[PDB]
């Protein structure tokens, strides 16, 4: 059934599973027309499909051409997401296919179930966890590849860089969601924390800076403070 | 007119014949039901006074044989049987009518209710849903499960309704996943009508039979089937105009007949609100929407 804090430890077992987040698939800017009506302009989006044990991120870039001449785009976006996840599973060798797919939003359940009817043994599950994957487009290198795309494209990343050499995936996921949640709460501040120090750089083949173990503890504390800070600014506490 | 005689009535029981019912006392001088309209299927049904558990009954068509009821003290129920000796049977019925030991099927002449509830119901199709080929009549009770319920246990005692499943490979064409899930016209028209039922008359017959089993026996799997067959039509954008008009009439008479006090358990709030107020056919069921809004406005 649904994942939540009474059984989140199943994410780090050896059954292959993927999270699917669709919150950045259909993206728009809203603006005024010459006549003073309102219109939308779509911009490129992405499906965020992540293996939480390995860090492998299947970023399917959604080019605005896919919306041309279509109606009810917010509804189409869920079915297009399900179509692309289904196509991804079919492209993987059988021993790499997930045994479970966890959708971050319950409106993806039926679209994905219908597209995966050919895979009755793959469990499609919702989650009570409020995961911050909408903030993926705050990672500069991911945002860059989405906005530069001129056609549909899949790009593979490891969202944990090399962290698993030193920490467990339970810890790597803890750090990842804490970073994404901080980017979601106050993007400017979070990015200043991550990049204020010019001596720590991001390797060409990485997404995040090359922090020592001790530096990560400092960064993690600063992100905890930021999330607490914004909570007080928001609620006047 | 036809007659279903009773050998006797040894246990107190409420007896139904179609939409009518009456109480018989233990060992009362009751010897059956006369004046049954020829031309329609019928259902004769039972609820024991001492154990309302298990409503049960028999679907039959008087044109297919001479049928009677006899209590079986070993299996503890009223059983339908066929008498093949035509002369023995005529003799028995005449003696019981002469002595006036029978209730008369009480059809009002203005009244088309039973026809309207059974218009498309055929005994040959009932017998394929209820498999017991050595008898010309078909036994149904409150507890019998459907073939679909058995997939989610005795196969001999099951209701073999046509399986409808909106998230199934049969319902969804590869490459039209969104289209076929949000508009079920493919599943209704090609898969079900052309493919399985062959025509809308057979589809309506199964729909009507499912409702009647839900109403008369409280059969839960039958109520699920009735609602599935309604939902498949209402969730299709493309339905023949004559089917919509007939569906509206069918449902109208079904809602009209339903006991007011059983509406809570026989009607699925989600399906009806979807069908009358959200679906493609939300504006196509005028008679049904009017009787539902005036009779069961709570559900909506
Ligand atoms: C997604 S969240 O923002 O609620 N943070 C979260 C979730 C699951 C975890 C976790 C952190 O640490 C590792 C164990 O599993």
């Amino acid at each position: 059934g649904a994942m939540n804090s009474s059984n989140y430890a199943e994410l780090f077992n050896n059954d292959i599973k993927l999270f699917v987040d669709d919150t950045n698939v259909y993206r728009v800017t809203v603006h005024k027309t010459f006549e003073g009506n309102v219109a939308t302009k779509a911009i490129n989006g992405c499906i965020f499909t992540l293996n939480p044990k390995t860090g492998h991120l299947f970023l399917k870039i959604i080019h605005t051409s896919v919306w041309a001449g279509q109606k009810r785009l917010s509804q189409l976006a869920k079915w297009k997401t399900a179509e692309e996840v289904s196509a991804l599973v079919r492209s993987l060798p059988k021993e790499e296919q997930p045994k479970q797919i966890i959708v971050t939003r319950k409106a993806m359940l039926d679209p994905l179930e219908v597209h995966m009817l050919d895979f009755p043994n793959i469990a499609i599950r919702p989650t009570e966890l409020r995961l911050p994957f909408s903030a993926a487009m705050s990672i500069d290198k991911l945002s860059d590849v989405v906005m530069k795309a001129t056609e549909p494209q899949m790009v593979l990343f490891n969202i944990y860089d090399d962290w698993l050499d030193r920490i467990s995936s339970y810890t790597a996921f803890s750090r990842l969601t804490l970073l994404l949640r901080a980017l979601k709460t106050n993007e400017e501040s979070a990015k200043m924390i991550l990049l204020s120090d010019p001596t720590i750089t991001i390797k060409s083949y990485h997404l995040w800076p090359s922090f020592t173990d001790e530096q990560w503890i400092t960064i993690e504390s600063q992100m905890r403070d930021l999330i607490l800070t914004e909570y007080g600014r928001k609620y006047n506490v | 007119m036809n007659t279903v005689p009773f050998t006797s009535a040894p246990i107190e029981v409420t007896i139904g014949i179609d939409q009518y019912s009456f109480n018989v006392k233990e060992n009362q001088p009751f010897h059956g039901i006369k004046d049954i309209p020829i031309g329609h299927v019928h259902v004769i049904h039972f609820q024991h006074a001492d154990n309302s558990s298990m409503r049960y009954g028999y679907w039959f068509d008087c044109r297919m044989g001479n049928f009677y009821i006899q209590y079986d003290p070993k299996d503890g129920l009223y059983k339908m049987m066929e008498e093949r000796d035509g002369a023995k049977f005529e003799n028995i019925v005449h003696n019981f009518k002469e002595r006036q030991m029978m209730v008369s099927y009480p059809k009002i002449d203005e009244d088309d209710t039973w026809y309207n509830l059974t218009e498309f119901v055929q005994m040959d199709k009932i017998r394929k849903i209820v498999r017991k080929d050595e008898n010309q009549f078909s036994y149904v009770d409150s507890s019998m499960t459907t073939v679909q319920e058995n997939e989610l246990s005795d196969p001999a005692h099951s209701l073999n309704y046509t399986v409808i499943n909106f998230k199934s490979r049969e319902a969804i064409r590869p490459g039209h996943e969104m289209e076929d899930f949000l508009d079920k016209s493919y599943y209704l028209n090609t898969v079900m009508l052309q493919g399985i039922f062959k025509n809308s008359s057979n589809y309506f017959g199964e729909l009507q039979f499912a409702f009647l089993n839900a109403m008369f026996f409280g059969n839960y799997g039958s109520s699920l089937q009735w609602h599935a067959m309604i939902e498949l039509i209402c969730s299709s954008a493309t339905v023949p105009k004559h089917m919509l008009d007939k569906l509206d009439e069918i449902l109208y008479y079904q809602i009209k007949t339903l006991p007011e006090q059983y509406s809570d358990i026989l009607l699925n709030e989600r399906v009806w609100n979807i069908c009358l107020y959200s679906s493609f056919q939300k504006n196509s069921l005028h008679n049904t929407e009017k009787i539902m809004e005036n009779k069961y406005p709570e559900l909506l």
